[PDB]
RNA sequence: CAUCCGGGUGUUGUCUCCAUAGAAACAGGUAAAGCUGUCCGUUACUGUGGGCUUGCCAUAUUUUUUGGAAC
């Protein structure tokens, strides 16, 4: 369905996660799963609390996700059209 | 390479007798179809 | 379930809790249980603190909660 | 259904009807399906 | 007003230039991120399909082109769109190296920029066709069923493998053997293994097969492709348990049968049986061509409701028997996805980029991302005026940037004195090709290939094109070699004007032979002629009229 | 080498006990019957709470989702 | 197998339910779907004031019962009322049914 | 090993046959000439249908005598003029 | 490659002594031996005894226990 | 203030502004512009509203007024296992 | 893997044969059970109906829980006549004497 | 460079054959006509019945919907 198809069409675009532990992480989408399961490079970072920090390439379990941000652009990608 | 429908290699052999130095190595019969796909070699300065 | 990548670098590795682990990655499946290499706790300063577990080490993977390739 | 009406302007017929008429013209219709047939003998070749 | 009917077919007004169906700045967007381009060469031998392919890929993308007639809507005629020169329209001959940048989108929905270039077919043009290699990160070895892979397919297939670039294969015209040959369909799938088997032998250690999606089945003249991947999820993937799909996939090729949902390895005793394929792939193909030629038309729509789910509207009950076939074939096949997302799935860039990079440049590490760095495939005559193909390999490039320009036949020397000088050139426009137009950008990024207006003096054949920050830059710069096209030109004519006061005209016009046609061989004798070599008769027939209709605009004299 | 379900399969008519991931509560009591999902039916129980014996119950239905671990008592 | 389907009966019945979080809803009831989740019109959410007062626990119940956007300056007991609400079926503890309902058809 | 239900079947199984009685004409009308390959058209003047020009345009018998010869040659011209 | 559950079999086999991590409850890790193991991660522990998070001495003995794959973090040589 | 139909499903929502709360007590407003099987929601435009702990404790209790905090977040996937309720805010115009 | 019509009378054997039987024997005999629920709540009730999941149609409830007020602590009981139970809530049932 | 024999499409008018429910009751207006308004038939919430553009039909045992919760 359009949500995993959306996550999809963001690799290669830089997205934010927030985490059920609290963190967020901010970097560009290298491979995303249809389990929610991401890969994000070079990776702004943030403590649950409000510490931050860089590193260089993370891989994330589709569950312990929030919520994902994506660029504005895709509210008119092909994948959205009837 | 020579594509020809296969009752007409007779003709397609004349031709490369007539022509000078030309010769006929292989001829592969194209499964399913009429055709044989012939392969061989002619001078350039034949070839016109 | 794309960790081929990483598998044969060092990975340090958040768990359920708080408690990060980290060893070379050896093994991986379908609900990302994950298998690894001279596993060690890192509690925290790492010259007393922090603890070496074991020759083999493997994690339920409903326990993971993300992973950093320190060694890429 | 066969003709667009008594003005006789334009038709539509089924398999068949042509068929038949196709069956039927074997004198006077053209048999060269093959387009390579006309090599050199065509329009522009003529022209040229 | 200028006019290009004697030259070209091409839209010199940007108003007319056909809206397409995607909204064409997201694909914009999205050429800043280089894992979202894939650059595609069509390459196959003559009369292959590969313009037709093109042009399914080209309606498929837009809502109206202005160049449609109705001969072509209802596919009596092929639109043939990227043949667009005079000469290429007179010959029905793709003779030169076009293309188009389309948004394409796979099964999973997922988006690419994808390049397109469609190489000539023609075996005397195969220096396009090595340029297309040069350009291309995949190919499309398109082929038609009847004569299969012949010489000029193995010779496709080792410089694909020698150019280190992905294949995927597109078996074409597909209804020559249901109409022209009139194969039974078990006779048919047996002609498509010993096709697939050929290719095979080619393929040095990699396998192909269609439960790979490495083949796909095509008739673009009837206006379909399909992989397996793709009809199943079209028409099979909704009445089964979705945990099975890609294990019925798995097994809808070779020597698998079928019987009340169970399989075998072996044929069925008590019923005769045709493989997998023939059953569930093959004969509904041929079951539709046959009852869409000559099923009464009531009982036909009421079994494409029920089967596949498609309407017919009542202009369309009305056409004639090919145009009637063509569309019932499109509404069930379905704006070629699976063929999307076979270049998609066959492409790794991990595996590829590199050793290409290090085919056409010197071996060695990577090139920094702070450098723009580019390879200047060929130059091409294009609309009113002529531009540089070029393929950005790293960097950015801005419109109207300064930028240093390296003709590859000095390269060698260069790159010697850089283990132990160069013009330079503003980038005036640059724009996407698009087959009958060029669309105009700002940028150009990393991947991207595109069309470069300010360059083309700085060389003949090719050249790198860079742009550095630092002088260590420069000491790791790499620089592309001559490019290797595959015929070597052979076959000459002697060349005098008629009127011996028209030299001049001929010089500039032969140097504008030598720059477009990437093989041809030019060179001024001791006698005061000109000789050029070419690939054979038929090239050298298209560059002498090139010189005497386009070019030159003289009399020339020839010899035999 | 005894598989998780055989185990409990053979541990039926025997007196276990069962400690829950919650509320520090642990039921010791005969085991009954067990399914796929291996939720416990237990007899004669009793309830400890961190080790004190609050007092015996009849039947009881312990939930799957529920358990920490089980353990075959003295016998 | 059978009992989302009695639940599936209920419609337009001003049932009760309680959120695992603690907070109380009423509400018509106008769809149930087959995992369980439940669309409830002309509703009421509340919590109820013994369990509110200790924050440390009910903070997050509070904030959300606040961000629904239908709480009123406090009358009593921290209410709200909105004309829609859809809740996911995992959420549900419990559901109050009319009393009036006659069970044993179902 | 695997399986898949028992009713599942290839599509269009329900009409068991693949070659209809009248598949045989329209190949053959699919692959002819205009106006056979088509099935609606509009009326054409009966003085606009050339009947014999698809003989001249072809090449003629070879067998046939001189004056017949120059006859196709004439009409040739006459055509491309 | 080394799956997992091939991994949880070469502790079965070997009969090796093991610890194992408790999911959400830190305090607590167990020691054993791995008696029997599964499709869905459940284990048979066998000598099993309990060890606060820090060593043996303060442990206490449990017997033989089966324990449940939704509590499993871990198993460690 | 909005009201919508009886007609009961979340499918006749798309382009509505819904607020959708979560587990974690705060709410995320936004245009609809799908949903899925696991009730996994697209936002566009959206905005995260929370509470504080520095005025969490007004809401005890006792012409009112609460200083709630607000985030900007861009087309957001969020994931259905988070989502605690649903409610609309208004039609689309 | 097993056909519709015989998961159907499997579901019959589990919750015949099974540990699901002590709630179905409280059911058929119509005598109230007890319910600890995940809240720390205890239900009393009189069972109609139930399935594998464990949710659990009740009438007839009484649902005892406790608060404690500082040092005070203190019990509240709410009755209830016909209540569905989502069956993840549940920690433990009896069957009373 | 023209003439001639013919052709397509659109709009409006006219002619021929064949037709009817209705509120075709009334007013405004344009290069034309519901172009526009008052108005009329019934339907927007249900019980019997056809089709699909959907969901259950396929899911309690690690990545979502059968709670690591409760404090
Ligand atoms: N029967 C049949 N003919 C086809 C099919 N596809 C293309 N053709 C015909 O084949 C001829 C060649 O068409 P092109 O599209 O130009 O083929 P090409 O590969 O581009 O050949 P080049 O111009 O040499 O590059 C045309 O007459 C087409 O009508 C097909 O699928 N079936
Ligand atoms: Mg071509």
């Amino acid at each position: 369905g359009i949500p995993v198809k959306l996550l999809n069409e963001a690799q290669g675009h830089i997205v934010s996660l927030e985490l059920t532990t609290g963190a967020t992480y901010r970097g560009k989408l290298v491979e995303s799963e249809d389990s929610m399961n991401v890969q994000l490079r070079d990776v702004i970072a943030t403590e649950p609390q409000g510490a931050v920090t860089h590193m260089d390439q993370i891989f994330v379990r589709g569950s312990q996700i929030k919520f994902i941000v994506v660029p504005d652009l895709l509210k008119n990608a092909p994948l959205f059209k009837k | 390479d020579i594509t020809v429908h296969a009752p007409l290699l007779p003709i397609v052999e004349e031709l490369m007798k007539k022509r000078r130095g030309s010769r006929i190595y292989k001829t592969i019969k194209v499964a399913g179809t009429p055709l044989l796909e012939v392969r061989g070699q002619v001078p350039v300065i034949e070839s016109a | 379930p794309e960790l081929k990548k990483y598998m044969d670098k060092k990975i340090l590795l958040n768990i359920n809790g708080s408690r990060k682990v980290a060893g070379i990655l050896r093994g991986y499946d379908i609900f990302l249980n994950v298998v690894l290499d001279d596993a060690m706790e890192i509690n925290g300063e790492d010259p007393a603190n922090n603890h070496q577990l074991g020759l083999q080490t493997v994690i339920r993977g409903n326990s993971i909660i993300s992973l950093e390739a320190l060694d890429a | 259904k066969k003709v667009n009406g008594t003005s006789y302007k334009k038709w539509s017929f089924d398999l068949p009807e042509m068929s038949n008429l196709y069956r039927l013209s074997t004198p006077l219709r053209d048999e060269v399906t093959d387009k390579n047939y006309y090599y050199l003998f065509d329009k522009k070749s003529f022209f040229n | 007003r200028t006019k290009l009917q004697e030259h070209t077919i091409f839209t010199q007004l940007k108003k007319n230039i056909p809206k397409t169906r995607y909204n064409r700045d997201y694909m914009l967007s999205m050429a800043n991120i280089p894992e979202r381009i894939i650059n595609v060469g069509v390459i196959g031998p003559l009369h292959s399909g590969k313009t037709s392919l093109m042009d399914l890929l080209v309606i498929d993308s837009h809502k109206r082109i202005p160049d449609m007639s109705k001969n072509v809507e209802l596919g009596w005629k092929p639109l043939r769109y990227l043949d667009n020169l005079k000469q290429e329209i007179d010959r029905g001959l793709s003779i030169k190296l076009n293309g188009s940048t389309l948004l394409c989108t796979d099964l999973e929905s997922k988006s690419r920029m994808i390049n397109f270039l469609d190489a000539p077919g023609h075996v005397n043009f195969m220096d396009e066709t090595a340029v297309a290699l040069a350009a291309s990160d995949l190919v499309l070895i398109v082929i038609d069923v009847v004569e299969g892979v012949t010489f000029v397919v193995e010779q496709l297939i080792k410089q694909s493998i020698k150019n280190n670039v992905a294949m995927c294969f597109v078996i074409n015209k597909l209804d020559r053997l249901i109409l022209d040959l009139k194969l039974p369909p078990m006779d048919a799938y047996l002609k498509l293994n010993h096709i697939i088997a050929n290719i095979n032998s080619f393929t040095k250690g990699n396998v192909f097969s269609p439960i790979d999606n490495n083949i796909i089945f095509a008739s673009t003249k009837l206006g379909f492709t399909f992989t397996i991947k793709e009809f199943v999820s079209y028409y099979y993937a909704h009445s089964i348990p979705s945990s099975k799909i890609d294990d019925f996939t798995t097994r809808l090729w070779g020597s698998v049968y079928y019987h009340k949902g169970n399989f075998r390895t072996k044929p069925f005793e008590n019923v005769e049986k045709y493989p997998t394929f023939v059953e569930f792939i093959l004969i509904p193909l041929y079951k539709i061509f046959s009852y869409a030629l000559s099923m009464e038309k009531d009982k036909l729509k009421n079994l494409l409701r029920s089967n596949f789910r498609v309407n017919l509207s009542q202009e369309a009950l009305q056409y004639d028997p090919q145009p009637f076939l063509k569309h019932v074939l499109q509404l069930i096949f379905r704006q070629q996805t699976g063929l999307v997302d076979a270049i998609t799935r066959c492409y790794q860039p991990f595996e590829l980029f590199d050793n290409k990079t290090a085919h056409l440049s010197i071996p060695g590490k990577s090139t920094p991302e702070g450098t723009l760095w580019a390879h200047v495939l060929k130059t091409v005559d294009y609309g009113g005026a002529e531009w540089s193909l070029v393929r950005i390999y790293s960097g950015l490039l801005k419109r109207g940037d300064t930028v240093r320009i390296l003709d590859t036949s000095q390269s060698e020397s260069r790159q010697k004195r850089q283990l132990h000088e160069t013009p330079s050139c503003e980038v005036e426009e640059i724009g996407l090709l698009g087959g009958r137009y060029v669309y105009p950008v700002h940028e150009a990024h990393k991947g991207q290939i595109v069309l470069i207006k300010g360059i083309s003096s700085a060389y003949i054949k090719s050249a790198t094109l860079y742009s550095v920050k630092s002088k260590e830059d420069m000491k790791q710069l790499k620089f592309f070699k001559p490019l290797d096209y595959i015929t070597e030109a052979v076959f000459k004519i002697v060349l005098q004007p008629l009127l011996p006061r028209e030299l001049p005209k001929l010089l500039d016009a032969l140097n504008k032979i030598s720059k477009y046609y990437p093989g041809v061989i030019i060179k001024v004798e001791e006698s005061g002629e000109h000789v050029i070599l070419g690939n054979g008769e038929l090239y050298m027939d298209c560059l002498l009229y090139d010189l005497r209709a386009s070019y030159a605009k003289i009399e020339i004299k020839i010899s035999d | 080498p005894v598989n998780p379900k055989p185990f409990l399969k053979g541990l039926v008519n025997h007196r276990v006990g069962v400690k829950l991931k919650f509320n520090s509560t642990e039921y010791r009591g005969t085991l009954v019957s067990t399914d796929n999902y291996f939720n416990l039916q237990l007899n004669e129980a009793e309830e400890f709470v961190a080790g004190v014996s609050h007092g015996t119950l009849g039947e009881i239905f312990i939930r799957c989702n529920n358990v920490l671990y089980i353990r075959e008592l003295p016998n | 197998m059978k009992l989302v389907n009695f639940l599936k009966k209920l419609r337009n019945e001003q049932v009760t339910i309680e959120l695992k979080n603690g907070t109380t809803v009423w509400g018509t009831l106008q769809s149930v779907s087959p995992q369980m989740n439940a669309i409830l019109t002309d509703v009421k959410l509340t919590l109820p004031q013994p369990r509110l007062n200790k924050l440390n626990s009910n903070g997050i119940a509070m904030a959300s019962l606040y961000l629904t956007g239908g709480q009123q300056p406090t009358a009593s007991d921290n209410i709200a009322s909105l004309q829609y609400i859809n809740i996911r079926g995992n959420t549900i503890r419990q559901i109050i049914l009319p009393d009036s309902l006659n069970l044993d058809s179902l | 090993d695997f399986t898949l239900p028992e009713d599942f079947a290839p599509l269009l199984a329900e009409e068991e046959e693949l070659i209809l009685p009248n598949t045989k004409d329209a190949m053959s009308l699919y692959h002819s000439p205009f106006p056979f390959n088509r099935t609606k058209g509009k009326m054409v003047r009966a003085q606009d249908v050339a009947l014999a020009k698809k003989w001249f345009l072809q090449h003629p018998d070879e067998e046939y005598p001189v004056k017949v010869k120059v006859s196709y040659q004439k009409l040739l011209k006459n055509y491309v003029l | 490659m080394v799956p997992p559950i091939n991994c949880i079999f070469n502790f079965l086999q070997q009969q090796t002594p093991v610890t194992i991590w408790l999911f959400e409850q830190i305090g607590i890790r167990i020691k054993g031996k791995i008696v029997g193991f599964d499709e869905f991660m459940n284990v048979v522990i066998d000598e099993a005894v309990e060890i606060p998070v820090e060593d043996v001495e303060k442990g206490t003995p449990l017997g033989k226990i089966l324990l449940k794959g939704d509590n499993i973090t871990l198993i460690t040589s | 203030k909005i009201q919508v139909a009886h007609s009961s499903r979340l499918a006749n929502l798309i382009d509505y502004k819904l607020r959708v709360l979560t587990q974690d007590g705060r709410v995320y407003i936004g245009q609809l512009m799908a949903f899925d099987k696991h009730m996994n929601l697209v936002l566009n435009e959206c905005i995260e509203e929370r509470v504080p702990k520095t005025q969490l404790d007004k809401l005890r209790p006792r012409t009112l007024n609460i200083k709630v905090e607000k985030r900007v977040l861009g087309l957001t996937i969020l994931r259905g296992e988070q989502i605690l309720s649903t409610v609309v805010e208004d039609k689309p115009l | 893997e097993l056909s519709r019509a015989e998961l159907e009378e499997l579901e019959e054997f589990e919750f015949k044969h099974g540990p699901m039987s002590l709630i179905n024997d409280a059911m058929v005999t119509r005598t109230p059970v007890i319910i600890s629920l995940r809240n720390n709540h205890k239900i009393i009730a009189r069972v109609k109906a139930f399935d594998r999941h464990c949710n659990m149609v009740l009438e007839n409830v009484k649902e005892l829980w406790t608060e404690k007020k500082g040092k005070n602590v203190i019990n509240r009981e709410r009755f209830i006549s016909k209540l569905f139970l989502r069956g993840d809530s549940v920690i433990v049932v009896l069957k009373t004497p």
